[PDB]
C-alpha cells in the first residue's frame, strides 16, 4: 500500500495483559512523557544521528492522535484485557499495568516511571541499533544468556 | 533456599488483615527449622536417619515453624497483640 | 591578582531544625526557564490524586504563563545525602539537607484532543494522512 | 552493596542527570537494571575487579562485563549463572607462585585451602558472559611465552584444559585420541556399567 | 495573593547556592553535633588553572575529605522551600555541584565492612532449631 | 549474461545509490547547484511544465556500477516511470556524462493546478523503490 | 537531515509550504507554530550507505585485551608504534574484510584504515 509503504517499519509494544500491542510512543505518553523531545531524549541519546531519527519518525506519526497522558492511559485501558466500563476505571487499570505488570524489575514504586522510561528507551534503542545493524542480534544459544 | 529464600518469602508475603467491627492482623516474623524428625505411631518424635528414611520409605522432612503475631483492634482505640511462637 | 592563587576556608554549620524545609527543584535545559518573566507563580499539589506524596503543579503568571509538573525523585539515597551550602558574611557555610527532590516538566497549552476525540479519531489510524488536516477540523 | 558502592564512585543516577550526558558516559547495569552512567569506565572496572579479587565488597560470584565498543558495563549478581575458576594473568605473568603451591602442598595441618587462593586474588571465577572479554591463555608454558607473541594481553589462564570434561567424560583415557562420537558413547556406557 | 504563591527572591536576587554530595556517615555526624555548630571547616583553593575543594572534620566529631566538583550546565537546578506558615519561597539557583570523597582508600574499606556488618543485623535468616517444638 | 540481465528482477532500489526530496518551487533556480548546469538544458525550452508544476521535487542518485552491471540506462528508466505512473510525473534527468545519474521528478501541472502535493512523493519514492520493476 | 522541535511544546516540526509566498516552513502540528526552514531539503535516504566506519568506531576499543595489536602500523597523530586492528563489525557491510586501526596510546583516539 502506498501510505503503508510510505510510512514503512514502525514500532509496537507488546505489554502484558493487553489485547493488542500499542504504538511504543503511547507507552512513553502514558508514562507522562508528552513532548516528542522528552520521548526521543530517552530513545536517542545523540540527536546528531539522523538514521535513528528517521527510524523513529513513523512511530511518532502513528502516535500523533494521542498527545495526552490521560488519553494514552485511556487508550491503554480501553485496550485492556479487562476493559474498564468508564474512563476513570480504564485509566487506573492502565496505570496499574504500567506500575506493576510492565518492567517490574526496573521498579514498582509510584515514582519509578522515570526509570521505566529510560529502560524502555533503552529497549527501543537496542531495537533501533539492531535494525540499523550497528549491533548484532542476541543469540539464544549463548549460555551467557542462560540461567 | 532455606537460609534466605524461605525467610524472604515469609517476610515478603503481605500481612493478613481481617475486618468484621473488630480488626485482626497477622504478621509472620521468624522461621525456625527443626532437624529432620519422625513421629512414631504413638506420637513420639525421633530424629530420622536417612538410612531409616530409605528403609522405611519415609520422607526426609524437617518440621517448619514460624513466629506469628496476631493483633486485634475493636474500634475502641485499643489493640491486643498476641504472638504464637514457633507455630 | 590574588584570585589566581586565592585560598578560602570557612567553618561549616548545620542547624538542627529550620522553619522551612529544603527541597530541590530541577528543570531541564530544554525548558529554557526564565524567572525574570515570572511576575507571579503558583506551586501547589496536583488534583489527579482525587498530599505530601503527590506531584506538584507549577504555574506562572496565573493561567497566562507556562505550567509545569513536579514529580518526586524515586531513587532514594540510602548511602548518600545532599546539602545546600549558602554564602554568609560571618565566614561560615550553613548547610541545609535536601528533604525532597522534584523534577519539573512543562505542560503544553493548546486545544489538546480529548479522550473522546481520540477514541473517535483513532478510526483515522487505519488510513491517516496529512495530519495537519486533523487540527484544521479540530 | 554494589549499588551503594557505585554511589561512592560518582556513578550518576538516571534520575539526577540530563539525557545529553548519556552519549559519552557508559551505561551501568546491575542484574539487568539500568542503575546509571559512569564517565570513567576504565577506572571503575579496575576498581570492581580489584574489590572482587580482594573480596572486600564484591563476592567472587559477581560478574562484571564491560562492553567497550558499546559503552556498557553489566554487573550480574543473580543466581544460576554458570562460572568457573581461572588463574589470573598480569603483565604476561601468573599471579600464582611457588609459595602458593607450597602452601597448597601443605594443605593438611595448615588450613590453607582453595579459599585462600581466591582471597589471595590468584584465581577468580569467570562466567560465560565475562569470558567474552577475557583473553584466555591455554597454558602458561607456551601461550603466554614472549617467544610466541601471539597475544600480549592474556588476562587469564586455564588451570588444566582437561577440566572442560564432565564426570563420565573424565573417565575416558586419552579422549583427545578418540573420535568425538566415541567419547559421547562412552559417556553413556559409563553410566550403564557395573561396579 | 494565594497560599501557593512563591517568594521568588532567590530567583529575583539571583542567589547562588552550591549542591554538595556527602556520605551518610559524614552528614550523620554533622546532624548529631548539629547543636555545636563546629562540625568542621570547608577549604577551597584555586590556582592559575586548577581549583580543589576539601573538608576537614572536627577532631572531637571524628573521634581530610577532598571534594570533586561537577558541571551544572547540563541541568538547571534550583532550591525552594516551604515554610511552616504555608509560605513557599525559592532560596536560589544551584551554581556549583561537588561531591565528597575520602582521602584514604585501604582503611576506608574497613568502615564499609563495618557498615555492611551492621546492615546485616536486620537481615533475618532461617534459624536451625536443635529440638522439635513440643 | 545479457539474458540473465533480462531475467533477473531489477528494481530502482537495486540501481539507486541515494534519493532525496528537495523543495524548489522555481525550477529555473534549482536548490541543487550542480543540477542547474544540466537542468537548464531542459528548462531552457520547458514543455508540459511551462504553466505549472509541483513545487516539490524528488531527486534520485543511481549507482553507475549497478546500472552498467545490469546494462540499465536512464532512458528506459525514465520511460518506465512514465510507463508506470503515466504523465503524473514530470521526469527529467541529467546526461550520462555526469559523474552521478540524476533524475528529477515533479507531480504534473494539472494535479498541481494524487493524495497530496508533497508527502505523496514518499509514496511515489517508496513505490518506485519497491513495486516499480525496471 | 537536521531535526527541529517546536520551541513552545518541543514537538516535532514538519515541513510546509506557504502558497502565499512559496517557501519551505517547518510547522508544528497541534501547535499553530511555524519556523523558517533553511536547509531546503526535507528528506534524504542513502540506499548504498557508503558511510565511513571510522565515524562509528570508538577510541576505547584500544583498551580491549581481546583485540589484536600490531607494532607495524604507527599512529600518524602521535607516532605510537602499537595499534589495534579489527574488522567492520557492521552487518550492513556485505563485504567486511578490511582492517580498521586504532592507536594504542592512551588519550590518542586516532583511527585509520589501510
Ligand atoms: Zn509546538
Ligand atoms: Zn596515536
Amino acid at each position: 500500500g502506498a501510505k503503508k509503504s510510505a510510512i514503512g517499519q514502525r514500532i509496537v509494544a507488546t505489554l502484558p495483559y493487553i489485547k493488542q500491542e500499542v504504538p511504543i510512543i503511547i507507552v512513553f505518553r502514558a508514562l507522562g512523557f508528552v513532548s516528542d523531545r522528552d520521548i526521543l531524549e530517552h530513545i536517542i541519546y545523540d540527536f546528531e544521528d539522523p538514521e535513528m531519527m528517521e527510524m523513529v519518525k513513523p512511530s511518532l506519526d502513528e502516535a500523533f492522535v494521542i498527545q495526552e497522558q490521560n488519553v494514552a492511559l485511556n487508550f491503554i485501558g480501553s485496550r485492556g484485557a479487562k476493559p474498564g466500563v468508564t474512563k476513570e476505571k480504564r485509566i487506573k487499570y492502565a496505570k496499574e499495568v504500567l506500575q506493576k505488570e510492565m518492567l517490574p524489575h526496573v521498579g514498582v514504586s509510584d515514582f519509578c516511571e522515570t526509570k521505566k522510561a529510560y529502560f524502555l528507551g533503552y529497549m527501543v534503542h537496542r531495537l533501533l541499533l539492531a535494525a540499523l545493524g550497528r549491533r548484532e542480534l542476541d543469540d539464544r544459544d549463548h549460555y551467557g544468556n542462560k540461567r | 533456599f532455606i537460609q534466605m529464600s524461605v525467610q524472604r518469602i515469609v517476610e515478603d508475603a503481605p500481612p493478613i488483615d481481617l475486618q468484621a467491627p473488630p480488626r485482626y492482623l497477622l504478621k509472620f516474623e521468624q522461621i525456625y527449622l527443626s532437624k529432620p524428625t519422625h513421629w512414631e505411631r504413638d506420637g513420639a518424635p525421633s530424629p530420622m536417619m536417612p538410612n531409616e528414611a530409605r528403609l522405611r520409605n519415609l520422607t526426609y522432612s524437617a518440621p517448619l515453624y514460624v513466629d506469628i503475631t496476631k493483633t486485634v483492634i475493636k474500634e475502641g482505640e485499643e489493640q491486643l497483640q498476641t504472638q504464637h511462637q514457633k507455630t | 591578582g590574588p584570585s589566581s592563587q586565592n585560598v578560602t576556608e570557612y567553618v561549616v554549620r548545620v542547624p538542627k531544625n529550620t522553619t522551612k524545609k529544603y527541597n530541590i527543584m530541577a528543570f531541564n535545559a530544554a525548558d529554557k526557564v526564565n524567572f525574570a518573566t515570572w511576575n507571579q507563580a503558583r506551586l501547589e499539589r496536583d488534583l489527579s490524586n482525587k498530599p505530601e506524596d503527590q506531584p506538584w503543579l507549577l504555574r506562572v503568571n496565573g493561567k497566562s504563563g507556562r505550567k509545569f509538573k513536579g514529580i518526586k525523585k524515586g531513587g532514594v539515597t540510602e548511602n548518600t545525602s545532599y546539602y545546600i551550602f549558602t554564602q554568609c558574611p560571618d565566614g561560615a557555610f550553613e548547610a541545609f539537607p535536601v528533604h525532597n527532590w522534584y523534577n519539573f516538566t512543562p505542560l503544553a497549552r493548546h486545544r489538546t484532543l480529548t479522550a473522546e476525540e481520540a477514541e473517535e479519531e483513532w478510526e483515522r489510524r487505519n488510513k491517516v494522512l496529512n495530519h495537519f488536516s486533523i487540527m484544521q477540523q479540530r | 552493596p554494589i549499588l551503594e558502592f557505585l554511589e561512592e564512585w560518582s556513578m550518576e543516577n538516571l534520575e539526577e542527570i540530563s539525557p545529553a550526558a548519556i552519549a559519552d558516559a557508559t551505561k551501568i547495569f546491575v542484574n539487568g537494571c539500568w542503575v546509571g552512567i559512569h564517565k570513567d569506565p576504565e577506572q571503575l572496572m579496575n576498581t570492581l575487579r580489584k574489590l572482587r579479587r580482594q573480596m572486600d565488597i564484591i563476592v567472587s560470584e559477581v560478574s562484571m562485563i564491560r562492553d567497550i565498543r558499546e559503552r556498557e558495563i553489566r554487573i550480574y549478581t543473580d543466581a544460576g549463572r554458570i562460572c568457573r575458576p581461572l588463574l589470573i594473568v598480569e603483565k604476561q605473568k601468573l599471579l600464582l607462585k611457588k609459595r602458593h603451591i607450597d602452601q597448597l602442598k601443605e594443605r593438611e595441618y595448615n588450613n590453607y585451602s582453595w579459599q585462600d587462593l581466591v582471597a589471595s586474588g590468584v584465581v577468580e571465577y569467570i562466567d560465560t558472559l565475562e569470558e567474552e572479554t577475557v583473553m584466555l591463555a591455554m597454558t602458561p608454558d607456551d601461550l603466554q611465552e614472549k617467544e610466541v607473541a601471539y597475544c600480549s594481553t592474556y588476562t587469564h589462564c586455564e588451570i588444566h584444559p582437561s577440566m572442560i570434561l564432565g564426570v563420565c567424560a573424565s573417565i575416558i583415557p586419552f579422549p583427545d585420541h578418540n573420535q568425538s562420537p566415541r567419547n559421547t558413547y562412552q559417556s553413556a556406557m559409563g553410566k550403564q556399567a557395573m561396579g | 495573593a494565594e497560599r501557593g504563591e512563591l517568594d521568588l527572591t532567590g530567583a529575583k536576587q539571583n542567589t547562588g547556592v552550591w549542591l554538595v554530595k556527602v556520605p551518610k556517615y559524614l552528614s550523620q555526624q554533622w546532624a548529631k553535633a548539629s547543636g555545636r555548630g563546629e562540625v568542621g571547616k570547608l577549604r577551597i583553593a584555586k590556582t592559575q588553572g586548577r581549583t580543589e575543594v576539601s573538608f576537614t572534620l572536627n577532631e572531637d566529631l571524628a573521634n581530610e575529605h577532598p571534594f570533586v566538583l561537577q558541571s551544572v550546565g547540563g541541568q538547571t537546578l534550583t532550591v525552594f522551600t516551604e515554610s511552616s506558615s504555608d509560605k513557599l519561597s525559592l532560596e536560589g539557583i544551584v551554581v556549583q555541584r561537588a561531591e565528597c570523597r575520602p582521602a584514604a582508600s585501604e582503611n576506608y574499606m574497613r568502615l564499609k565492612r563495618l557498615q555492611i556488618e551492621e546492615s546485616s543485623k536486620p537481615v533475618r535468616l532461617s534459624q536451625q532449631l536443635d529440638k522439635v517444638v513440643t | 549474461k545479457d539474458i540473465l540481465c533480462r531475467l533477473e528482477h531489477t528494481t530502482l532500489r537495486k540501481v539507486t545509490a541515494n534519493t532525496a526530496i528537495y523543495y524548489d518551487p522555481n525550477p529555473q533556480s534549482t536548490v541543487v547547484a550542480e543540477d542547474q548546469e544540466w537542468v537548464n538544458v531542459y528548462y531552457e525550452m520547458p514543455d508540459f511544465d511551462v504553466a505549472r508544476i509541483s513545487p516539490w521535487l524528488l531527486r534520485v542518485e543511481l549507482d553507475r556500477k549497478h546500472m552498467t552491471d545490469r546494462k540499465l540506462t536512464m532512458e528506459q528508466i525514465a520511460e518506465k516511470i512514465n510507463a508506470g505512473f503515466g504523465d503524473d510525473l514530470n521526469c527529467i534527468f541529467n546526461d550520462d556524462n555526469a559523474e552521478k545519474l540524476v533524475l528529477r521528478i515533479r507531480i504534473m501541472n494539472s494535479d498541481e493546478n494524487k493524495m497530496d502535493d508533497d508527502v505523496f512523493l514518499r509514496c511515489i519514492e517508496s513505490n518506485m523503490l519497491t513495486d516499480m520493476t525496471l | 537531515v537536521g531535526i527541529r522541535f517546536c520551541q513552545e511544546c518541543n514537538n516535532m516540526l514538519y515541513p510546509k509550504e506557504d502558497k502565499e509566498n512559496r517557501i519551505l516552513l517547518y510547522a508544528c502540528r497541534n501547535c499553530d507554530y511555524q519556523q523558517e526552514a533553511d536547509n531546503s531539503c526535507i528528506y534524504v535516504n542513502k540506499i548504498t550507505h557508503e558511510v565511513d566506519e571510522l565515524t562509528q568506531i570508538i577510541a576505547d576499543v584500544s583498551q580491549d585485551p581481546t583485540l589484536p595489536r600490531t607494532e607495524d602500523h604507527p599512529c600518524q597523530k602521535c607516532g605510537h608504534k602499537e595499534a589495534v586492528f579489527f574488522q567492520s563489525h557492521s552487518a550492513r557491510a556485505e563485504d567486511a574484510m578490511r582492517l580498521y586501526y586504532v592507536c594504542t596510546a592512551p588519550h590518542c583516539g586516532h583511527r585509520w584504515t589501510e
